[PDB]
């Protein structure tokens, strides 16, 4: 199913902004 | 397991020497795992002031280093077909409208504010469009 998919994904994403971000500062 | 490669300065700008209890989870992200808010509160809600020291992290790293590896297992599959989803001539792509709307309004529904940070540095073409594939690997990329 999507739902899942996209929950899994979205974790991954709040991980991947927070490493930009830190990348950044 | 994961080293702080000097994370922890960045969420101690004040010299206290520990960081907000309410930082954990982004600090867990910062140095490379990726965490349901879930899971950031069963590791604490299990002697933890408002503020955690960097060995006190690091004993709660240890502690759940299973866990928390098992956040950084994904794979490029495991996606694909939630974006074929929303692909429309099945050509790989999807629209940066399309993609706002899947990680806004499905799943646990990030906000409009982290969907501009996480676009952007991410290409999108002149037909609006997004290589999904690519994306995944640059989300995914350690």
């Amino acid at each position: 199913q999507i739902s899942q998919a996209i929950k899994y994904l979205q974790n991954n994403i709040k991980g991947f902004i927070i490493r930009q971000r830190v990348n950044d500062e | 397991t994961r080293a702080n490669k000097d994370i922890f300065t960045l969420f101690d700008k004040k010299g206290q020497g520990a960081i907000a209890k309410d930082s954990l989870g982004d600090y867990l992200r910062a140095i490379g795992y990726n965490p349901t808010n879930q899971l950031v509160q069963d590791i604490i809600n299990a002697s933890l002031a408002s503020s955690l020291t960097l060995d006190q992290i690091t004993g709660l790293i240890e502690v759940n280093e299973k866990e928390l590896d098992a956040t950084t297992k994904a794979k490029t599959e495991d996606f694909v077909k939630a974006f074929q989803v929303f692909d429309k001539e099945s050509t790989g792509k999807v629209s940066v409208g399309d993609l706002r709307y899947m990680l806004t309004g499905l799943g646990e529904k990030l906000t409009d504010a982290e969907v501009d940070e996480l676009l952007k540095g991410v290409e999108v073409d002149s037909n609006g469009e997004i290589d999904y594939k690519k994306f995944i690997e640059d989300v995914l990329r350690q």
